[PDB]
C-alpha cells in the first residue's frame, strides 16, 4: 500500500 | 456545523460473475473548503486487496456542491468475497492533501449476490458506514 490517499494533484 | 445532508447516488450490482460499481452523482453538498465549496472524489475498494489491484479511484470534478462523475467499475474479488463488502471512501480532496470526511459507507457482497444495490446513501461515519448497509430508495 503507497500513498494513494493523497495521491492526485500535486 | 455539521449540517450532513449531502447524499450520494452510488450503484452496485453483480453481472457477469462480477461486481459492477457506478457512481453517478452527488447533491446537497456542504462547503468543506475556504473557497465555499467542497471538491470530493470516487473511492471503492474491495477488501482483502494486498495486490492493490481492486482499488478504484476517480479524481475530483470541479468548483460544484452537486458534482457528477458517472464511473463505471466492474472486478470481482475471490469466491471468498462474498462476506467481504465493497468500501466506498468519499473524501474532499484539497489539491495537496486530504483532511475533509465527508462520509464513508460499504455494500455487502452476500446481500448484493442476491439482490443489486442502487439508491441514495446517506453520510455515515467510518464505523457506521461500514459496519451497515441502507440506502434511501427515493423514488
Ligand atoms: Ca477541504
Ligand atoms: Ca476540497
Amino acid at each position: 500500500d503507497q500513498s494513494d490517499f493523497e495521491g492526485f494533484s500535486y | 456545523h455539521t449540517e450532513k445532508r449531502g447524499r450520494i447516488y452510488l450503484k452496485a450490482e453483480v453481472t457477469d460473475e462480477k461486481l459492477h460499481v457506478t457512481v453517478r452523482d452527488a447533491k446537497n453538498l456542504i462547503p468543506m473548503d475556504p473557497n465555499g465549496l467542497s471538491d470530493p472524489y470516487v473511492k471503492l475498494k474491495l477488501i482483502p486487496d494486498p495486490k492493490n489491484e481492486s482499488k478504484q479511484k476517480t479524481k475530483t470534478i470541479r468548483s460544484t456542491l452537486n458534482p457528477q462523475w458517472n464511473e463505471s467499475f466492474t472486478f470481482k474479488l475471490k469466491p471468498s468475497d462474498k462476506d467481504r463488502r465493497l468500501s466506498v471512501e468519499i473524501w474532499d480532496w484539497d489539491r495537496t492533501t486530504r483532511n475533509d470526511f465527508m462520509g464513508s459507507l460499504s455494500f455487502g457482497v452476500s446481500e448484493l449476490m442476491k439482490m443489486p444495490a442502487s439508491g441514495w446513501y446517506k453520510l455515515l461515519n467510518q464505523e457506521e458506514g461500514e459496519y451497515y448497509n441502507v440506502p434511501i430508495p427515493e423514488g
